[PDB]
């Protein structure tokens, strides 16, 4: 047996609670289990041990752990994990996935709606699997909505909330959903995502809500329907009187915002008591506006818009509603908490849901099912059909059957009933359900959690029932409660004969409030084998908080008074870390309701378990896999398949005790503020309920101030003032101005900031409201504060504003931006780049431009391989192949040189240098041995001249130049010897030494090889014949490559022209014509090559490989060039190349330039931006943990002059002009 | 991205990923006059 329960998904850095289990023996024998990685042989994260006895009743568990042990870097970092178990009587291994999802990440921000030049306070609630605080670092990226990245920040975690700096929106906004990532930035997972809007949320004067009386349109509504609009103020009173105009109009999609519209209506209602309720029939709206009228026609959204003014004073609030579709089809079924399978004899409950169009429960629609129980062996027959009706407040249908015991599968058509809907339009849904056996053996828990859910410390009791056993003396009941992926308890039982089915008590723990699993197993012993039945229902439970943190204040009052100073009080079980925020009501913008700041602690916490669904299902391999386990037995096996005010306020983060107070001041404000508060210790994370703290005044003044008022234009400053008491009184309102705006006083009264508005007492009816209007021009730039003086009965209050401006035109221009190269490798070098401060004529009068600058880090290299070894053991020193033998060194030196390694062999890298440096001497004095009088290279004895062989020795003695010396006066001549004889006046180039078109195939190869030659030794001998000759050769295999002749041919002269000029546009035709001629596999292409024959010591196409790859790379796309490294690592080359060494210098080098350009890509600039004639303004270090930039503002006016130091990577600077151009 | 007159964008790649910005450069023989930026919208469209 030794049946071994573990979880299906084990998380690194978590304790996971491995159990086993022994069928029992008289002798007590321990156990033990371990952790290893891939190597079986040779690894080992933990070990653990177990003591098995009479007492244990032969089953105990041990917690494990995955530490961060794996080997650094790799192409496969996981290497999931692999299970031993160590035990006297067996030994087994199995291996299981693993993920490096542990713990989550909890983003709050203070608000959902931001403005230009607005702090963002945010924090980041850092938890483990055991709700732990699991002090991590943690990395913050912002993401603007466009898709581009933004800033990057980390910190380091020390109490368990994760406090980050404020942030600040840049002077060039983008308007749209942001983005918000955190990540713990060095090893771990489960990225959190948090979305926040930036738009203009000045003043919501008050919410309309359109509570419609169906959520859509039927057939019942089409003749008539009613929709309520309701208007409320945010201090929780309603709307004493106001004029609501409602707008109708139709919409495709959502995605569409502007549509044609009726155009009819228009329709002018008064708002009653803050609620108001139309009658809008549909039948006028599709026969004026729509053209057609038919209901069958239109299947798109409605879309109502309402514009709510206040008659007693200047208001206007809007809302909307996304659209209402006209579908055939009714709404659709689905089914939650259902397991869909069979326990044959025991009722099966049905639990279905109907659902709206958009994601929303429907009630009050009576549906039926049509259920068929067959028989497992012969006909079957039709169960009578039940009718039942949803609710409104649980949402989900409840049904009941009972089926025979001699029944395997079912089927049921659950459909909608309805006095509007047809049959033809109907909702049906038909599924099945199976049963659970080859030992006939059955297992079952009952209640299906329709108590309905439960709370912690009280005792539930769950029955189980061995239907038809093997045996009827059963050993002992297991079974396993688990939670979000671990065993939190094992239980266990007796079986007696009393009854035939006997009730469990499971205590219920503080651990499992959002969610538990359990399965109940027990084994049996067969005369020749054994078979173990097991069956698991879905736990819900309901959500209280081990912490019990509440927050209340100590003045107990239904409003209270601007200003007073008032305590809150916090009251917990336990010891923990609180983060209070105060976020007002009003800043909830239309965006959609603006739903909650998260509203979810738990349901998101759910997505920890591992499995899915409900619960029960196929045989024991089968139902453990859907409830998240994989376990291990011999019986069978599991099978993988300023003031006042803004907001918010009140961002602190303390320590609170048992019972903690503190002590503060409440702002003015007409809103009220909502407070809420998380509580993090380690029971685990509780959010404290809303409290709407209320802070009203009797009487009080608010006003428009519209946003983005455009200078040189008067407003209409509409208001009104507010009389809550029952008495009528009369109101004098001054307005006071700060220089300088026009106003229509002419002159002021009496001193030079106190402007009298010569006011006329009028009378304010009780509950009711007088209207207020100023004039005024604004004259200069933002922001200036303006006074209103309100001089009323029962006291007098004045009331600061703040009012920003906006000029005329806005014009946006990047205009500028550049790469920065440090070691210049696209190209020439750019390090410095200047960009001038120009003013265009069209500026607007006392405007200042604005410029943005920032960095983006355009991108890294890939560390795929870099493999050289075996060489200089085998062949280093062992009559015309010495220069065969000889020339590789020089590469493999090269080769050496460039990657900076050589710690691999036990030597000194000294000695070997000296060695290398010894070998490269003689292969000197070999080619010079190979130097005939005439200057030419020969192979035998100099009888022939060979031009082949002499470029060959100039590609050898141009990879010597770069390290020891050669001498130039016995280059430059045997180059001219080259360019006087064997150049031909066209531009190709022949040999002396020794199908039409085979004549000029061969003719263009020797002419691409020779122009390899010079342009490798030209670095060393600049002439002016020799770029004559280079530019006659280049000029010849620009025209004669035009035809496609041979892949190595092409290759070889993409090669021989990428040496030189790179950007020519005959060579982007060769070089896009070798593209498309290349051959890959995969998709994505794994591996790129190049074949030479079509549809054909056998690879010959490793040369044109290798020729490819050298032309990638003197392009410098690390993208095209990885399937090639992939290719040249490994393939069925095996080798497999010429002449040698002709192909096989070439992949040296060509693994050599991969490692040198991924040497390039490292990122270490040091920018340094400063201005011309002043100060530096800002600098940036690059590096690879960060590569972005902050953006910075550019006030002063001055010429911006970026520029850094060495460096060494590749990053490209962004710079725009925000100026303000008439228009 | 369909590439302006002289084309010659550079590290070419299949698919370019939402929010990057590929340089492009003028074709000898030209320079590069204003501002030289793709990048990726995020729909299929282009800034150009």
């Amino acid at each position: 047996t030794y049946v071994i329960s573990a979880p299906k998904i084990f998380r690194v850095g978590a304790s996971e609670n491995i159990v086993i289990q022994v069928y029992g023996y008289t002798e007590a024998f321990d156990a033990t289990i371990s952790i290893k990685s891939y190597p079986d042989k040779k690894f080992s994260y933990s070990s653990g041990h177990v003591h098995l006895s009479s007492e244990n009743k032969f089953q105990n568990s041990a917690i494990l752990t995955i530490q961060p042990k794996q080997l650094p870097g790799g192409q496969n970092p996981v290497s999931y994990v692999y299970l031993e178990v160590v035990s006297k009587h067996f030994s087994k291994s199995k291996r299981m996935p693993i993920t490096y999802d542990n713990g989550f990440l909890f983003i709050h921000t203070d608000k959902p709606v931001y403005t230009p030049d607005q702090s963002v306070k945010v924090r980041v609630y850092s938890l483990n699997d055991d709700l732990k605080p699991a002090k991590r670092e943690t990395v913050l990226t912002f993401i603007d909505p466009e898709g581009s990245e933004v800033d990057m920040v980390e910190e380091i975690d020390h109490i368990g909330i994760i406090s980050f700096p404020d942030f600040k929106i840049p002077s060039n906004p983008r308007y749209g959903m942001w983005t918000i990532k955190a990540k713990y930035k060095e090893d771990f997972s489960t990225t959190g995502t948090a979305y926040f809007e930036v738009k203009e949320y000045v003043l919501p004067h008050f919410s309309v809500s359109i509570e419609p009386e169906y959520n859509f349109i039927g057939y019942k509504n089409f003749k008539n329907f009613e929709i309520t609009i309701k208007a409320r103020y945010f201090y929780n009173k309603v709307v004493t009187e106001a004029d609501v105009y409602i707008t109708f109009g139709i919409r495709e999609d959502l995605k569409d915002d502007q549509k044609e519209m009726m155009q009819t209506a228009m329709q002018n209602t008064m708002l009653i008591n803050g609620i108001a309720q139309v009658t809008f029939d549909s039948e006028t709206a599709v026969k004026e506006l729509s053209y057609y009228s038919l209901e069958d026609l239109n299947n798109k959204y409605l879309y109502i818009a309402v514009t709510v003014i206040e008659s007693t004073g200047g208001f206007s609030e809007e809302a909307e509603i996304p659209g209402i579709k006209y579908v055939l089809s009714p709404y659709k079924l689905n089914l939650v908490a259902t397991p869909l399978f069979l326990k044959p004899g025991i009722p099966y409950p049905i639990k279905v849901q109907v659902k709206d169009s958009l994601d929303q429960l429907v009630g009050g629609v009576p549906v039926t099912l049509n259920a068929q129980t067959i028989d497992v062996n012969q006909e079957t027959s039709d169960l009578d059909p039940s009718k039942s009706v949803t609710r409104v407040d649980d949402g989900v249908a409840s049904f009941v059957l009972n089926l025979p015991s001699g029944v395997t599968v079912l089927e049921f058509n659950v459909k909608t009933d309805a006095p509007d809907l047809p049959e033809e339009n109907q909702a049906r849904e038909g599924y099945r359900a199976i049963a659970y056996s080859l030992s006939q053996s059955y297992l079952y828990i009952d209640w299906t959690d329709n108590h309905k859910a439960l709370l912690v410390g009280e005792h539930l009791n769950i029955i189980v029932t061995p239907k038809s056993p093997y045996i009827d003396k059963i050993t002992h009941y297991n079974y396993l409660i688990l939670s979000k992926g671990k065993i939190i308890h094992f239980g266990t039982r007796e079986k007696f004969s009393d009854a035939s089915y006997q009730s469990i008590n499971i205590p219920v723990t503080q651990n499992m409030v959002p969610s538990s699993r359990l399965l109940v197993y027990y084994i049996v012993t067969g005369e020749q084998t054994a078979e173990l039945v097991s069956d698991s229902v879905w736990l819900n439970i309901e959500e209280k908080c081990g912490n019990q943190l509440q927050v209340h204040l100590s003045p107990d009052a239904d409003a209270y008074s601007p200003g007073q100073t008032v305590s809150l009080n916090m009251a917990t079980g336990m010891d923990s870390w609180v983060a209070l925020a105060a976020v007002d009501s009003a800043v909830y913008g239309v965006q959609r309701g603006a739903k909650k700041p998260l509203e979810r602690v738990f349901q998101f916490l759910e997505k920890s378990d591992l499995g899915c669904g409900a619960g029960g299902g196929l045989n024991n391999a089968n139902v453990f896999h859907l409830a998240g386990l994989t376990f291990l037995t011999n019986a069978n096996a599991d099978d993988s398949q300023r003031s006042y005010f803004p907001e918010s306020w009140l961002w602190e983060v303390h320590l609170v005790p048992r019972r903690k107070q503190l002590q503060f001041a409440l702002p003015d404000s007409l809103t009220t503020w909502e407070i809420q508060g998380v509580g993090i210790s380690n029971t685990g994370i509780c959010v404290a309920d809303t409290v709407k703290a209320k802070v009203f005044k009797d009487v009080f003044l608010e006003m428009n101030i519209p946003y983005s008022v455009v200078r040189g234009e008067q407003i209409q400053l509409k208001g009104t003032v507010y009389n809550y008491r029952t008495s009528g009184m009369q109101f004098c309102v001054k307005m006071s101005a700060v220089e300088g705006i026009c106003t229509s006083e002419s002159p002021v009264i009496d001193h030079q900031g106190t402007k009298s508005s010569k006011c006329v007492r009028q009378k304010v009816e009780g509950s009711s409201s007088h209207l207020v209007t100023f004039t005024v021009l604004p004259l200069e730039i933002g922001l200036h504060n303006i006074n209103f003086s309100l001089e009323t009965w029962f006291g007098k209050e004045i009331l600061v504003k703040t009012l920003r401006v906006v000029p005329e035109g806005v014009k946006r221009e990047s205009y500028s931006g550049v790469t920065l190269d440090p070691r210049g490798i696209y190209g020439t070098i750019s390090r410095r780049k200047e960009f001038p401060y120009r003013i265009p004529l069209d500026l607007v009068p006392k405007t200042e431009i604005k410029r943005i600058l920032s960095v983006k880090g355009l991108l890294v290299g890939e560390i795929l391989s870099a493999v050289l070894s075996q060489e200089g053991i085998n062949i280093l020193t062992h009559a015309e192949a010495e220069l065969m033998s000889v020339v590789p060194v020089f590469y493999v030196f090269h080769y050496l040189e460039t990657g900076n390694h050589w710690n691999i062999f036990h030597s000194d890298p000294l000695i070997e240098k000296q060695k290398l440096k010894k070998k490269l001497k003689e292969g000197m004095l070999s080619i010079m041995s190979y130097r005939n009088a005439d200057y030419s290279y020969s192979v035998w004895k100099g009888g022939s001249a060979s031009t082949w062989l002499t470029a060959f020795a100039l590609r050898v003695l141009g990879q010597v130049n770069k390290y020891v010396e050669q001498n130039q006066n016995s280059i430059c001549n045997s180059l001219l010897w080259l360019v006087e004889n064997y150049q031909l006046d066209n531009g190709s180039f022949k040999e002396n030494s020794q199908l039409p078109v085979e004549a000029r195939e061969n003719s263009l190869y020797l002419t691409a090889f020779t122009v390899i030659g010079i342009r490798k030794a030209f670095d060393i001998c600049p002439l002016v014949k020799i770029d004559t000759a280079l530019i006659k050769a280049d000029n010849f295999l620009l025209e004669n490559t035009l035809p496609a002749q041979s892949t190595f041919t092409l290759a070889i002269s993409a090669y021989a022209l990428s040496l030189g000029d790179k950007t020519h546009p005959q060579f982007r035709s060769i070089v896009s014509a070798l593209k498309r001629e290349a051959l890959v596999k995969g998709n994505p292409p794994i591996y790129r090559f190049w074949k030479d024959n079509l549809q054909h010591g056998t690879a010959r196409m490793v040369e044109t490989t290798a020729y490819a790859l050298l032309t990638s790379l003197n392009l410098k796309d690390i993208n095209y060039v990885n399937p090639v490294i992939k290719w040249l690592s490994e393939e069925q080359r095996y080798g497999g190349g010429f002449y040698s060494t002709q192909d096989t210098i070439n992949a040296i080098e060509g693994l050599t330039e991969y490692s040198l350009l991924v040497k390039q890509l490292r990122l270490s600039m040091d920018i340094d931006v400063s201005y011309k004639h002043k100060g530096a303004l800002h600098n940036y270090k690059m590096t690879d943990k960060n590569f972005l930039g902050r953006p910075v503002e550019v006030l002063l006016n001055d010429d911006l002059i970026v520029s850094t130091g060495f460096g060494s990577g590749l990053a490209t600077v962004h710079v725009t002009t925000v100026v303000h151009k008439t228009s | 991205p369909v590439p302006p007159e002289n084309g010659f964008i550079r590290n070419e790649k299949q698919l370019y990923l939402v929010g990057e910005d590929v340089e492009i450069s003028c074709l000898t023989g030209f320079e590069t006059v204003g501002y030289q930026y793709f990048r990726c919208l995020p729909d299929g469209t282009w800034r150009q």
